[PDB]
């Protein structure tokens, strides 16, 4: 009763029904580091300008 | 500051835009108007310094410098318009150009709060000094005099700007009025020798101290009149003013750092008042004599007491109309007889009986007659020096002595004993010159009825 598969069967994406759980860190990742504080707010002049030395601006 | 920067600015525009032939009338009349609007600097209290802003303040240590430099404009162009009457017109202007320059930054330097604003404009005075002697002076070595000025001063000005970086980093600030409450005591350490040291050189080589002053004669000789003037009156207490600003961040540092300078300064007044006695042209006798005359001050700063402060300011002050005066007047005696050697012409007094007072009462506040403001700023610092150490009379007294030989010996020779029979061009002198001595010393005689205002801030 074999059927020979037709020209494209055998390179389709299948899907398949497994009760192997899905492993949760297969690449056995560390923990990733903190990322660095998030800078926020409203953004103001500057405190009496460049403060360039002399500069008043 | 503003109100004498923009009209001293606007005179650049005068200039340019005058007529042809009224370049010096425009120029002086309204040089001299700013001038006389320069007396409102003395608003000054008892307490506070009059701060105009976040950029300019006034003391009474700034005013007197100030207002000398003011008044000294109007008079350079006078004593200038003579020699520079053949000039073509375009390279007038930008003589005249070059002053009011110089009076821009000069007034800026000595108003300055913040000491890396005082650094940029003390050093701005540099190129059109440099220009002024290099472009208008008559002599081959006036090249030479550019470079030995040039470089004597950076030498000592980049360790200056360094230190004063590395002082705003460290304190926070270089605003003169916060060093006076956030300065702290400098201790002994190799690292404050030369903080010291950087802070401290570039002033000294502008008073200028001994063994640091050869640049000094070799720039008066080679410099146009004015060059002469501004150089001889304002831009040698340009270190003297620093000099008084800045060791207020050098205590306790200064008591035994000043050592060295002090006996440079004080044995250097001797060495160079003697050298007065055997010079031979007359405008290196004036800058050896300036030499002497600023080795007091140097003493003054450096022992930093309250009568020393005042001496020195009134000493600065004093010597500055005197040496202007004194240039003005070798430069008319030049002017006829184009040579500065001082035995070349004898006699003037028979020739030019008015000339011969000016040589004498410019001779006689050299030697700081009583109660000249010349005396009056020696005698203080005399004063203050006795208490420093009572030996010191004896290098001071010395000093009057041959001052007083050497300035009276300038007076033998060229006005006194007989005329030389050869020179037949000594015309009689003009009206623009005698307004020129009269302009100098009068106000300096004036200033005896009321020496306070020029005795700075410890008055
Ligand atoms: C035009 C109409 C616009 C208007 O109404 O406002 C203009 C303005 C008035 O504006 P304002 O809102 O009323 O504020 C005025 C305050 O008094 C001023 O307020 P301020 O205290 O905030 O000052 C302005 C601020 C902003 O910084 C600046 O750039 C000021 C302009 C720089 C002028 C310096 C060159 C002179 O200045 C600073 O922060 C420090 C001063 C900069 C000094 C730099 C020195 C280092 C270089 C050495 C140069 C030596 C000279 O009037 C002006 O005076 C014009 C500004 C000056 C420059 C433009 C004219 C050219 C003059 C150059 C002369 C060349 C020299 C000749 C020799
Ligand atoms: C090259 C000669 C340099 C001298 C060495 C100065 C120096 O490097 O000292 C380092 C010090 C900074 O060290 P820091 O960590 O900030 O403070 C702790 C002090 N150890 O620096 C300091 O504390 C003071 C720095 C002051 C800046 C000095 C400027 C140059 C000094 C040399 C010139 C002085 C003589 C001037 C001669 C003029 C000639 C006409
Ligand atoms: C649009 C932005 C630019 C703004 C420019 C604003 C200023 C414009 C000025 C235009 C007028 C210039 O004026 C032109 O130049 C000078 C001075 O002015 C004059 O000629 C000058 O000669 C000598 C100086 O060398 C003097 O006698 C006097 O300064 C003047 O007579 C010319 O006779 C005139 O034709
Ligand atoms: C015309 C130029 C005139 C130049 C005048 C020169 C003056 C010379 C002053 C010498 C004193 C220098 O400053 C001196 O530096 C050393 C640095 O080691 C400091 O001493 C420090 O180092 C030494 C190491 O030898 C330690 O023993 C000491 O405990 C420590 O405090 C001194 O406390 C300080 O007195």
């Amino acid at each position: 009763g074999w059927v020979r598969p037709d020209l494209g069967d055998l390179s389709k994406v299948t899907k398949v029904k497994t009760d192997r759980p899905l492993p949760e860190n297969p690449y056995h990742s560390r923990a990733r580091p903190e990322p660095n504080p998030e800078v926020e707010g409203d953004l103001k002049p500057a405190r009496h300008g460049s403060r360039l030395f002399f500069w008043t601006m | 500051m503003l109100k004498y920067i923009i009209p001293t600015i606007m005179l650049m525009p005068l200039t340019w835009l005058s007529k042809n032939n009224m370049i010096w009338v425009n120029s002086t009349a309204h040089s001299l108007l700013i001038s006389f609007t320069s007396l409102l600097l003395m608003n000054q209290f008892g307490d506070n310094s009059l701060n105009f802003s976040l950029l300019f303040f006034s003391d009474s240590l700034s005013t007197p410098l100030l207002i000398l430099t003011m008044w000294l404009l109007p008079l350079m162009l006078m004593a200038s318009q003579h020699h520079l009457s053949k000039e073509n017109l375009t390279r007038k202007k930008l003589f005249i150009t070059m002053l009011i320059s110089l009076q821009l930054f000069l007034i800026m330097t000595f108003t300055a709060m913040e000491l890396i604003l005082f650094y940029i404009l003390f050093e701005a005075t540099l190129v059109p000094t440099l220009i002024i002697i290099t472009r208008w002076g008559n002599q081959t070595e006036r090249l030479n005099a550019g470079l030995y000025f040039l470089f004597y001063t950076l030498a000592g000005s980049l360790p200056l700007l360094v230190a004063l970086i590395y002082i705003q980093n460290t304190v926070g600030s270089l605003n003169f009025l916060m060093l006076q409450y956030w300065v702290q005591p400098v201790h002994n350490s190799w690292s404050n020798v030369f903080m010291w040291l950087a802070c401290m050189m570039a002033f000294m080589v502008k008073m200028p101290l001994y063994g640091l002053h050869l640049w000094l004669p070799k720039a008066h000789v080679e410099a146009p009149i004015a060059g002469s003037m501004v150089l001889a009156a304002v831009l040698l207490k340009l270190g003297g003013y620093g000099m008084l600003r800045i060791t207020l961040i050098l205590n306790p540092m200064t008591d035994f750092m000043a050592y060295p300078f002090i006996m440079l300064s004080l044995w250097g007044m001797i060495m160079t008042s003697s050298i007065c006695l055997r010079q031979t042209d007359l405008k290196s006798l004036i800058a050896y004599s300036s030499v002497s005359h600023m080795a007091l001050v140097i003493v003054a700063i450096l022992i930093q007491t309250p009568w020393s402060y005042m001496g020195a300011t009134a000493l600065m002050i004093a010597h500055g109309l005197t040496s202007s005066m004194l240039f003005c007047l070798a430069n008319s005696n030049y002017e006829r007889i184009h040579s500065r050697t001082m035995i070349l012409a004898r006699g003037l007094q028979t020739l030019l009986p008015l000339m011969a007072t000016w040589w004498l009462l410019a001779s006689l506040t050299n030697l700081a007659l009583p109660p000249t403001i010349n005396l009056i700023g020696e005698l203080f610092v005399v004063m203050s020096t006795f208490s420093w150490s009572n030996i010191t009379i004896i290098l001071m007294g010395v000093n009057m002595v041959i001052t007083a030989l050497y300035s009276l010996y300038m007076l033998i020779m060229t006005q006194r004993g007989k005329y030389t029979y050869h020179i037949n061009n000594i015309s009689p002198s003009f009206t623009r010159e005698n307004a020129l001595m009269s302009l100098h010393i009068l106000p300096l005689l004036l200033l005896t009825l009321n020496p306070k205002i020029i005795l700075g801030p410890l008055y």
